């Protein structure tokens, strides 16, 4: 999930963004 | 685990930032 | 509109915290 | 919406918890 | 009031930051 | 009190220790 | 401590949401 | 104390209360 | 003007993510 | 500047991405 | 990498406070 | 930069007055 994917590595804006509705 | 906490608090500003009109749904 | 948009990051924040574990839906 | 009930007037704990998953 | 319960939020940051090891109460 | 004298004008931080401890 | 520090400004803004008008102290 | 208890592990809101006035 | 002071805190905040390894100049 | 254009409108990542280096 | 982001944010809110009407350069 | 001299150990108030314009 966003924890996993985005606390270890820094997430882009576009990373981001995939978690948008 | 309190870094997984304070990261959230972060994620979920950028989420109101990035997402605008189209919200998002936050689940850790 | 501004200040909606201010308080909206406000109300992520205090949603990420009330809600923990379950997450939450912000859906504007 | 969230915003539309609760930038005007505080919404309670309570009340948030209704936007909880 | 909305207004206050946003600046209240950002007063408390500012303490935290400026009052050091000392701290501070928040009463209002 | 301090809503009274800085959510009605900008308080420094200088302004703002006097609330400290 | 950084950590501390950081750790300190979140748990701030989560016992003004919390603590409502009774307020709260931050001493550590 | 809070740091020991909350910076160590995570705290609820509920937990934190214990911290309130 | 109080209502620009919490304002200029959410744009310094939407500059930083923004912006990244860029980073930014703030004035107001 | 930033707060005029900013704080009665809301700015979308590109308007913010002006001020950015 | 994200405790430097995390901590990032602290410091542009916390240059924001301190420098006020000059505001900052943040250049990382 | 300021990310390397203030996230590990904490820079005061006077240390981040280094960074104002
Ligand atoms: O990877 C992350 C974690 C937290 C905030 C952010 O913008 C990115
Ligand atoms: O009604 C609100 C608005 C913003 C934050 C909050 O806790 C409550
Ligand atoms: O006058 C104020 C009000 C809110 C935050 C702050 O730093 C100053
Ligand atoms: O355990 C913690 C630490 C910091 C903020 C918070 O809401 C809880
Ligand atoms: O227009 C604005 C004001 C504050 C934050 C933001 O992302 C946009
Ligand atoms: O060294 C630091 C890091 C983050 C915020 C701050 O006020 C000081
Ligand atoms: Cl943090
Ligand atoms: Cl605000
Ligand atoms: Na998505
Ligand atoms: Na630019
Ligand atoms: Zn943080
Ligand atoms: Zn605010």
């Amino acid at each position: 999930g966003i924890v996993e994917q985005c606390c270890t590595s820094i997430c882009s804006l576009y990373q981001l963004e995939n978690y948008c509705n | 685990f309190v870094n997984q906490h304070l990261c959230g608090s972060h994620l979920v500003e950028a989420l109101y930032l990035v997402c605008g009109e189209r919200g998002f749904f936050y689940t850790p």
